[PDB]
């Protein structure tokens, strides 16, 4: 197709790098029709292009329905390339986080990758975005695409689009100078302290100046700009490390309570457990009913106190990856902790009654992944790193039916079982 | 002559020249056969002589297929393989004959002569060229070079498929209820035309490959059922794969050995049990095709049992998509389960057998579960949908195991089928102490240097026990003390540990390990009525833990 009347940024992989080869895994037959669709369409509008076998590389694709949607998009798995990609705050194109937006009362998320599809690929690196469809039974070959356009998904894209975005937002961002605008991967996120009702409304004003920026290159453009996904990150909480409250306490209720504080002391140091160890002498049934000393309710109180305070020593890191472990709780309940140092928490939570709850795992623990996502993007401005409580052919079988983001993380399995567990219980 | 096909570029992987494996004279008959092959193919334009700038030289051996007196050429472009490009290899897998849906009319169309005529990319050619060696060592060689794709060599799969698929587009779209499914040698084409229709549309398709410098030949359409497709017996209502037969030699060639590899990966994707591990093991090291291995007595136990799993024919029926697939699995033992998918009863797209994954600790539920996700992969490949379960099972059971075990696990939606052996819990932990239970303190202690410990318990009546231990290890230690206190318990029984370790392996609920004394412990922990199992941090303090610490110290 034509060469594009916009000139492309150059672009390259790290240094020492080739492109992806990553195997497509299997797909279900309504998403290899719905990937058809969507790729014959985009194919005739310039977007991408059928390639051969001869070209080496490739990346997984799929197909996911956002919630409450019934249109299917299509989501490319760029984990792979996105790590090969050059960074681009040496380019001059990097994007940084606002610290304000958590602390908007209101932040809509709106997805507007297909924007990107109006700035052209740099030539020499459309070979690195092959993808292919495959098909049911390995009946045929699949059919191999690679982009024309800055791919959604691509680190690169907000990158590379960021000049434009400038230029589409400043008159909004003139007429509104308190809202809070975040661009992450394909979403927009739009904070403000005002009015749900005037909230929604700046919202709609807003994707009319998008729409209106529509004229000047169409590629229709609204499949998915028009949902409005809201949160509220000024009322979210945490979920801090509680100790128990009982009139009477068990042998074995001690034990449990040393233990907790024992594990805890590595976090917070002024932690304490001599007083309350002391009531465990001896050799003694685990049911047995122990009286507090003076001695251990005090400790056991100035403990309470100490776990009341923030962490010492805690300060986010951008060049540091972010981890997040997530433990099954039972009950439909689910704890996390966000780091990037052990011991240091920037975050703690815990989730309950997601969909799936007590039901299906593996789709609670996908809806927690997406939300503790969401909060990182929303908080620090970057996807964590996921250790998640599974097995990796259980996830893998079954995480692409319920994933409903436009951006995916990293992911590990931990096949040990965590004592954490039972002491953010 | 001239192909209308659009070569495909190729290139050498960056960085590499053309080859530096030279050319072996032979003896006076086999170079005389050769000239006669060379000139022949110089005739229909597969090779052409060469020009005296060109360097390169690709080795050839000279074998029979069915001996006659009039030989097969062998060349071995593993070299020139390893310096040409990757290509995306677009089909790992093979289509399955129950991914097929009936059809009125089906025909299959052999095009395996087609690599030859299908031209080689121009500035790929030079580095496949070849000479034909002297006959009497004194005039110089005849150089030719490959002007097609060459048998074995890596791109000729790929870039063939890619120029079919490319030739059959045009087709496929005037012809939108046409099937045609595509695997190397042979081309399926179904319609649901009446039968005289439906020839014609065939012999459009050939008048069109024709065009193309694609021919099929006339003996090889195949209109009787059953139609061969890859090996696969395609009849109007089912399919058949007839018994594989596997060679048998006195001693294996590489190429030998190679050829015998790829057969049995077929017969994999039909067959269950199929192993290829230790005849792989085997083609290591840069050997070349006519040199002999010896078997191990590993890859002799995995021909001999291939050999006999291959001895039935295997059938089935084809796939009906206005139907559920169902897929029921039953218990075996010793790690295996059966397994058949099928929409009508006892009419089976699908049947096989799970083995479990390897491991130190399991139990049948974890394997039940592996059981349907392999079969869930299975099916989304060949159908491209999940399947309703039926599983041995009950969902009691099912419901107690996922919901108290620490990691996320599920299984799609399914039905009870009463099929002994049931998958059961073989024992349930309690999640709080008993009241009127002995409480055990375990602990254990073991020279890292002498591999000497103790194992041992304490209990709130004052029952003690410390056992010594050779050839153990502190791991070991915990266990066994655990072990201990199970052993000398009542049916009810609070245990209290300091071991991480053993308190996870027990928490991963086996009812099966390697290691007997897991095992042992397991047959405990059946045997009891209710069994607490408690943590402590070691050396904080805690009475009981301290004491058995002392206990199990070496003195
Ligand atoms: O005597 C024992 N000492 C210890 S230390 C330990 C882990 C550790 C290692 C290093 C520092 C602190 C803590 C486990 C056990 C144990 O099981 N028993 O029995
Ligand atoms: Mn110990
Ligand atoms: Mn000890």
């Amino acid at each position: 197709g034509p060469i594009s009347p916009i000139e492309t940024v150059p672009v390259k992989l790290k240094p020492g790098m080739d492109g992806p080869k990553v195997k497509q895994w299997p797909l279900t037959e309504e998403k290899i029709k719905a990937l058809v669709e969507i790729c014959t369409e985009m194919e005739k509008e310039g977007k991408i292009s059928k390639i051969g076998p001869e070209n080496p590389y490739n990346t997984p694709v799929f197909a996911i329905k956002k919630k409450d949607s019934t249109k299917w998009r299509k989501l490319v798995d760029f984990r792979e390339l996105n790590k090969r990609t050059q960074d681009f705050w040496e380019v001059q194109l990097g994007i940084p986080h606002p610290a304000g937006l958590k602390k908007k009362k209101s932040v809509t998320v709106l997805d507007v990758g297909d924007a990107y599809f109006s700035v052209p690929l740099d030539e020499d690196f459309r070979k690195y975005t092959a993808f292919t469809i495959p098909s049911i039974n390995n009946e045929t070959p699949g059919i191999r695409y690679q982009y024309n356009v800055l791919p959604q998904g691509w680190k690169g894209s907000p990158a590379i689009f960021q000049s434009s975005m400038t230029k589409i937002l400043e008159p909004f961002k003139k007429q509104n100078p308190d809202i809070v605008i975040y661009q992450y991967m394909d979403d927009l996120y739009v904070g403000s302290d005002l009015e749900i009702g005037q909230h929604r409304t700046k919202i709609e004003e807003l994707r009319q100046h998008l729409l209106r920026w529509g004229l000047t290159t169409p590629d229709k453009e609204p499949p998915f700009l028009w949902m409005g996904y809201e949160l509220h990150p000024d009322k979210w909480t945490v979920q801090p490390i509680v100790l128990p409250e009982k009139d009477s306490w068990t042998v074995n209720d001690i034990q449990k309570l040393v233990g907790k504080l024992n594990w805890a002391s590595q976090i917070y140091p002024g932690i304490k457990v001599r007083q309350l160890s002391k009531l465990l002498r001896g050799t003694k049934a685990l049911t047995e009913v122990i009286p507090l000393t003076e001695e251990a309710e005090l400790e056991l109180a100035e403990n309470r106190e100490i776990l009341k305070e923030p962490v010492h020593g805690v300060y986010y890191d951008p060049s540091k990856d972010l981890i997040a472990e997530i433990q099954k709780q039972g009950q439909g309940q689910w704890t996390y902790q966000i780091y990037q140092e052990p011991f240091k928490n920037l975050k703690t939570g815990k989730y309950a009654r997601m969909r799936g709850a007590h039901t299906n795992d593996v789709k609670q623990l996908t809806e927690a992944v997406q939300k503790i996502t969401t909060e990182s993007i929303v908080i620090w401005g970057k996807t964590p790193k996921f250790k998640l409580p599974i097995q990796k052919e259980t996830w893998e079988t079954w995480w692409t039916e319920y994933w409903q983001a436009t951006w995916i993380p990293e992911w590990e399995f931990v096949n040990t079982p965590p004592l954490v567990k039972l002491w953010y219980q | 002559p001239i192909s209308p096909i659009e070569t495909v570029p190729v290139k050498l992987k960056p960085g590499m020249d053309g080859p530096k494996v030279k050319q072996w004279p032979l003896t006076e008959e086999k170079i005389k056969a050769l000239v006669e092959i060379c000139t022949e193919m110089e005739k229909e334009g597969k090779i052409s002589k060469i020009g005296p700038e060109n360097p390169y030289n690709t080795p050839v051996f000279a074998i029979k297929k069915k001996d006659s007196t009039k030989w097969r050429k062998l060349v071995d472009f593993r070299e020139l393989n390893k310096r040409t490009q990757d290509f995306w290899e677009v089909q790992l897998g093979i289509p399955h004959p129950a991914g097929l849906k009936k059809k009125k009319s089906v025909t299959v169309l052999d095009v395996g002569d087609a690599y030859f005529s299908v031209p080689l990319d121009e500035d790929f050619r030079k580095y496949t060229a070849f000479t034909i060696p002297s006959i009497n060592n004194e005039t110089p060689g005849i150089r030719y070079q490959y002007n097609v794709l060459p048998q074995g060599w890596k791109g000729s799969p790929a870039i063939f498929q890619s120029s079919m698929t490319k030739i059959l587009e045009p087709f496929k779209k005037q012809n939108p209820d046409i099937v045609i499914y595509q695997y190397m040698d042979d081309l399926y084409v179904g319609s649901d035309l009446e039968i005289g229709q439906h020839r014609t549309k065939i012999e459009e398709l050939r008048q069109h490959l024709l065009r193309w410098g694609l021919t099929t030949p006339d003996k090889k359409h195949q209109k009787e059922p059953p139609f061969l497709w890859m090996g696969y017996e395609l009849h109007p209502d089912k399919w058949t794969v007839q018994p594989i037969v596997l060679p048998e030699k006195d001693s294996w060639t590489v190429n030998d050995i190679q050829k015998l590899v790829g057969k049995l990966n077929w017969a994999s994707q039909i067959y269950p049990g199929i192993k290829v591990r230790q005849l792989s093991k085997l083609l290591r090291g840069t050997k070349a095709l006519t040199e002999v291995i010896p078997l191990t007595e590993e890859a002799e136990l995995e021909l001999a049992e291939n050999r006999e799993i291959l001895k039935e024919p295997v059938h089935g029926v084809y796939y009906d998509p206005s139907k559920d697939l169902i897929a029921e699995i039953q218990k075996q033992g010793q790690g295996q389960w059966t397994y058949q998918i099928y929409q009508e009863p006892f009419k089976n797209l699908k049947t096989g057998k799970y083995a479990r994954m390897r491991g130190a600790h399991t139990n049948d539920v974890k394997q039940l579960t592996e059981a349907v996700q392999k079969i869930t992969t299975e099916s989304i490949v060949i159908w491209g949908k999940t399947p309703k379960f039926k599983l041995p099972i009950q969902k009691e059971t099912w419901e107690t195991w996922w919901t108290e075990y620490w990691q996320a696990t599920w299984i799609p939606e399914w039905e009870f089928v009463n099929t002994p052996p049931l998958v059961k819990l073989w024992y349930q932990l309690e999640k709080e102490p008993i009241v009127g239970a002995e409480t055990f303190y375990v602990d254990g202690a073991a020279n890292r240097e002498t591999k000497l410990g103790k194992a041992g318990y304490v209990t709130n009546k004052g029952r003690q026990k410390v056992v010594p231990l050779t050839n153990t290890t502190n791991q070991k230690t915990e266990l066994q003390a655990i072990y201990l206190a199970l052993q000398d318990s009542g049916l009810e029984v609070n245990i209290v540990t300091d071991s991480q370790y053993a308190l996870g392996i027990i928490q991963a609920q086996p009812d099966k390990s390697e290691s007997e004394l897991v095992n042992q412990i397991i047959e405990q922990l059946i045997k009891k009525e209710k069994v607490y199992l408690a943590w402590v941090p070691a050396h904080k303090g805690i009475g009981g833990n301290e004491q058995v610490d002392k206990l199990v110290s070496a003195g």
